[PDB]
């Protein structure tokens, strides 16, 4: 996350982050066996870890449970991104607390201007590499399709929708994909990608949730 | 050597953090830098020994 600022210690309870040696990705917790991340996080073999704040330090409120069943959503294009969603069952149900929480999913598609939550743990400079150790966040409007399309000129699709600010400053970036953009309290968006990071003219680009509801919820009563 | 041996890391689009292998034609070595998860050029390698191997 560039140009936000550092999350209230467990405000952000459903964030997870995918770690298989090393942080790579972030997920959300949508119930208590299951995570929602991006497809293009895949690896073989994963961890979870809830109940994060400090990526690097031993706290004591963190859970750690490895993914049983990864499941990427049939259509997902490596290519052009187009679909980049995925599904992790845990091997086991996580203890929910203050610190470990779901989220809802969407209950509709929400609408452009909408402020959102964006969190993650990626790179926060757009030139050069920062690591925190410390969950970051960032408030950010969900943007008109028209401008997402005139930023990335024939790479838009009805399932990606740009966040952010088209002035750049402020932006998710490496490390924060798989991760949650909140809206009045529903997972209405998946980090997934852009040109560089806080760029201007070029916000990040994010997988739209509310097409995926009745998948997911069809793919988790199927597993 | 080839010349996308002389092509900078490319990041990518995606906001994974992965780590890759890369040679640094300036340093003369392969090292590592962040790959974003996609659309990776050749000058990405998955271990040290194939970059050396590849591009040494
Ligand atoms: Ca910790």
């Amino acid at each position: 996350i560039v140009g936000g600022y550092t999350c209230q210690e467990n405000s952000v309870p459903y964030q997870v982050s995918l770690n298989s040696g090393y942080h790579f990705c972030g997920g959300s917790l949508i119930n208590d066996q299951w995570v929602v991340s991006a497809a293009h996080c895949y690896k073989s073999r994963i961890q979870v870890r809830l109940g994060e704040h400090n990526i690097n330090v031993l706290e004591g409120n963190e859970q750690f449970v490895n993914a049983a069943k990864i499941i990427k959503h049939p259509n997902f294009d490596r290519k052009t991104l187009n679909n980049d969603i995925m599904l992790i069952k845990l091997s086991s149900p996580v203890k929910l607390n203050a610190r470990v929480a779901t989220v809802a999913l969407p209950s509709s598609c929400a609408p452009a201007g909408t402020q959102c939550l964006i969190s993650g743990w990626g790179n926060t400079l757009s030139s050069g590499v920062n690591e925190p150790d410390l969950l970051q966040c960032l408030d950010a409007p969900l943007l008109p399709q028209a401008d997402c399309e005139a930023s990335y000129p024939g790479k838009i699709t009805d399932n990606m929708v740009c966040v952010g600010f088209l002035e750049g400053g402020k932006d998710s970036c490496q490390g924060d994909a798989g991760g949650p953009v909140v809206c009045n309290g529903e997972l209405q968006g998946i980090v997934s990608w852009g040109y560089g990071c806080a760029l201007p003219d070029n916000p990040g680009v994010y997988t739209k949730v509310c097409n995926y509801v009745d998948w997911i919820q069809d793919t988790i009563a199927a597993n | 050597r080839p010349d996308f041996c002389l092509e900078p890391p490319y990041t990518g689009p995606c906001k994974a953090r992965i780590i890759r292998y890369f040679y640094n034609a300036k340093a003369g070595l392969c090292q590592t830098f962040v790959y974003g998860g996609c659309r990776a050029k050749r000058n990405n390698f998955k271990s040290a020994e194939d970059c050396m191997r590849t591009c040494g």
